[PDB]
Parts: structure tokens; sequence; C-alpha cells
């Protein structure tokens, strides 16, 4: 689950 | 002498940082003449980006939706429209302390230097490298979207990377200024793993280079080697082989100490086959990979931008 | 997320960097409105250097002996002001780049950015530490006498450093803003050595905190110590007491870990204790205590769950 920062 | 991890001078950037808000989403714009550029997720809400609609989500913002604020004057957008991952917004003043700046796509093995910003002010500037998997080992909080990655060539800015988001392993995937992702990754909070990437070989040798003109001269050996069968080594290692044109980066440094290309590829070689036997090169314990030819060129030779 | 050293944005001090030419030495100086200051050895001849006479040489410098370069255009210096190993040349315009700005003094353990400056203009910029035995393992060229060090807290810009001359062993001595050296070393061409070189322990255990968030584990242990147990080992591999003010500092990082300081100490104790090699924290086989825990929870993505 990638984090969009 | 000394040798370290240095990042270019970042004042040409940080003129251009800018605040972009939409809604409660604040996060960074890259302000170059009348054009504003940032991620495209500035548009989501906190709840639709495990899978987001972009271009609806655009549809229900106008101009008068996104704040530009740059210090503390806001700018007025006066369009709008999204290539790629990034929007353009144009605003109705140029900023005047845009620099000389072009837009790039690097290759991986080439680095740039990133101005870490938050809510529009530059937080911090560090150095990274173009992994061959397309991503790079950087530091980024949440806020951090819209950073831009960035090198200084003939005074002109060459602007190469926007951050956008981190990988499940704690790498980072970006942009370019142009919108399109590096890599296979896609702007949206799903499982996405980096892919199998390889040791930058030309990097390595470049810094072994800087370990010599700096005094650091117990790996250097007897032997040369021939190149395709340092290349057989590399192969096995996970160091992606020396081309000729390798070969023909590395000539500079070459000249400048005096030892052939072929004579740290016998060195790098046994490097790789013994390990670096408890010693150091340069304070690491690591074969440290993050520096092209031109870097070790620019920090041993004094090169300024000004 | 992400552990990288990282500088400050250096564009407010590249607006103060400036040339300063005596005689044949060219070296930097800082300006800030009307005053410039560089260090005092801009004064001296080739041979002037091994036994010099400071006070001696000002009597013979008259103001035009002092060519200020500040970017493209020439600085008239109207006269000279200088205090311990700093020269203040007064020139005839105020600097209107001028920052919000104050000079600090830090101690050993603390951090600053450096801009690596040569002829005036920015080469790079890195972060360094001030070693216990006052010196900095900073990246000079002959020409980069007056790059300065700082840090930026809101708007204003603390200058702790002022850069003079390189020790023998590679590393680098200065003075701060108002002309006193750190150490015991003099800007003279005599016999002088570095002291000797201090693990700095707190950034030591921070480094050991951060590797923890990325998930390296091997080292901890049940045990736990007081802090003079830790520091009857600390001797004996030169690591800096450990304080009972360092103590609380790591305490953020011991409230979201859940391992307590006092644990960690334990954990160190027994590592100096074997010399545990070969083993990698945070993917390095050395201990690394060029991060401050600030830059640890600064740069650590967080979260305690208490």
């Amino acid at each position: 689950s990638a984090v969009l920062q | 002498s000394g040798f370290r991890k240095m990042a270019f001078p970042s004042g040409k950037v940080e003129g251009c940082m800018v605040q972009v808000t939409c809604g409660t989403t604040t996060l960074n714009g890259l302000w170059l003449d009348d054009v504003v550029y940032c991620p495209r997720h500035v548009i989501c809400t906190s709840e639709d980006m495990l899978n987001p609609n972009y271009e609806d989500l655009l549809i229900r913002k106008s101009n008068h939706n996104f704040l530009v604020q740059a210090g503390n004057v806001q700018l007025r957008v006066i369009g709008h429209s999204m290539q790629n991952c990034v929007l353009k917004l144009k605003v109705d003043t140029a900023n005047p302390k845009t620099p000389k700046y072009k837009f790039v796509r690097i290759q991986p093995g080439q680095t740039f230097s990133v101005l870490a910003c938050y809510n529009g002010s530059p937080s911090g500037v560090y150095q990274c490298a173009m992994r061959p998997n397309f991503t790079i080992k950087g530091s980024f909080l949440n806020g951090s979207s819209g950073s831009v990655g960035f090198n200084i060539d003939y005074d002109c800015v060459s602007f190469c990377y926007m951050h956008h988001m981190e990988l499940p392993t704690g790498v980072h995937a970006g942009t370019d200024l142009e919108g399109n992702f590096y890599g296979p990754f896609v702007d949206r909070q799903t499982a996405q793993a980096a892919g199998t990437d390889t040791t930058i070989t030309v990097n390595v040798l470049a810094w072994l280079y800087a370990a010599v003109i700096n005094g650091d001269r117990w790996f250097l050996n007897r032997f040369t080697t021939t190149l395709n069968d340092f290349n057989l080594v590399a192969m096995k290692y996970n160091y992606e082989p020396l081309t000729q044109d390798h070969v023909d980066i590395l000539g500079p440094l070459s000249a400048q100490t005096g030892i052939a290309v072929l004579d740290m590829c016998a060195s790098l070689k046994e490097l790789l086959q013994n390990g670096m036997n408890g010693r150091t090169i340069l304070g690491s314990a690591l074969l440290e990979d993050e520096f092209t030819p031109f870097d070790v060129v620019r920090q041993c030779s004094g090169v300024t931008f000004q």
C-alpha cells in the first residue's frame, strides 16, 4: 500500500 | 580535502517554491514564469485515493478552488490543465525570480539534488540517485509532494524530479516535470513494489577515483583486467556492466589521477569478490554509488554556480 | 520516511558570500550589511604564516590592499574592523541581501550546514557535526577559507562556523563569527594536531533508535544499565560521556520505540564490549554518529502509542 505524500 | 555527500546550492530553486492548497490538502508547487506545477493529487480528499477519480475531481475544481500562495502574496489562478500526473496552473503574474530553467527526464544512475519542501517553504536539501528500478532512497514526510529534484548545469536549473508518493518498502517514486512517472508506478495508495535494481557500476568507479584523490588507495593493486572479463563479475554481483561509454565518461577522472580505467576495474573486481576486509573507503563500510563522474569533478575541482 | 543527512536551504547565505583578495591570497567573505567578515590570515603572504605578528601585519596594510568582490561588481573597502581571528572589512554600500542573522557558538555534537564556497560563489551544501575534538569532517579545498556554517530557524540565519584551515589528518578547523577558534587551534603554520577524535555517544544512540524503526533488532537485549555503568564502558572505546541531558533528548525515541534509554545503553554497552562486526545497522557495518536525535525525530514519520 503505497503512501501519497 | 575530504569528500562528502554534497548537494547543489538551492538558492535558484528556493525562489520558485509556492504553497498550493486545494480544499484542505496543502502541498508544494513549482512556480516558473506564469505556470505552477504540482502533483495532481492536491485535489483529492482523505477518502478518495485508494483509487482516485482524477478527471472528475478536476471538473468540480475551478480556478478559485486553488490557493497558490508565494510567501505573503496570493497568486491568481487564471487557468488549470492536467498533463499526466501534474497540474499546470496558469497564474496572472510571472514569477520575477524565476531562473534560467529546463525540463529533463533523467536516466537511471544520474544524481540530482532534492529541495525538500513543506507548505511551500524549503525545509532541506540533499542529494539522491535515480536507482535503476526508478525509485529514490529519499527522506520525505507527508506534505512533501511537490518537492523537486534538480541539477545546475550552465547557470540553467534542470528540473528532473517532482515527488509524489512513498512505496511501502521505504523508497520513493515521482514524476518528471511533464507528469510521467519514473518506473511503472502510479499515483495511488495500492500495493506497489520496487523491482530488481542494480548497483550503479560507473558511479562506484567514480567514487573510487575520488578516494584516490583524497588519499584512500589501499585497494589499488598491481593488476589490470579486460573490460568484458570485469563485466563478467559485475554481472553476477548486481553491478550493471561497464560500456565503452562508461569508460569514456570516466576518462577525465582517469586522466586527472593517472590511473587507467581498467586498473580501477581490477581493484573493484576483488573489492566485490573479497569484500572490503573490514576497511573503509572515504568513511564508508559500503561501496557507495551515488556519485556521478561530474559529482566527483565538481566537488574535487571546487566548481561553483553563481 | 527515510533517513538522510540534510543541509538547510542555502539561499539566504549565498546572498552574503563575497570574494576577498589581499595580495595573491583569495578567499571568501560573509557580507552582512556594511561589513565583510573573513579569516584574518588573508593579510599574510606565502611566507608570513610561520610565525605571524598579526597586529604588526595589520599596520602594514591599507584600505586599498583589500579587494572585495560582490558577485559581478567591485566593492570599495572604506575601512577595516577586526576581532580575534576574523577581519571585518567596511564597504561603502550595505548589503541589501542581508537576512535575519545571528551569531552563535555551537558545542560538539551539534550540527550545522556548510555552504562550501570558492571565489565568493557556492559549490555545494552539506551537513556537518561538531566533533568532540572541535574539528569538522568537511569537504574543503584551498580557497574555501571563509565558507560559513549555519542553521536556519524560522527565518533567522544562525551563523556558527567560519572555515579557516585543514589539519593534517584530513579534518577541518575554524572560528565562530566573532573570530574565536573552536578548540586549541591557532591560525599559524606550526606544530598542530587534531585532538583524539571521540565518538558522539548521544548521536550513536539516536542512530540505534533509528535502526529499530527500520527493523534492525539483533543488537537489543533484555538487560538494563545505569548511567554510570554505561560511561565506564564509554571511556574505553572513545565514546563521549552520556550526560543526563542527553537522556532527556532521546526521550521521544524512547517513547515511540518502547525501548528505555537505559535499555539501549545496555545494548550499546554490549556492542562495544565485543566489537560486533560484520553485522549491519541500517545497512552499514559501522556505528554512524552525525545524526543528532533531533534529526531522527524530525525525519522519523513517527506516531507513538501511549
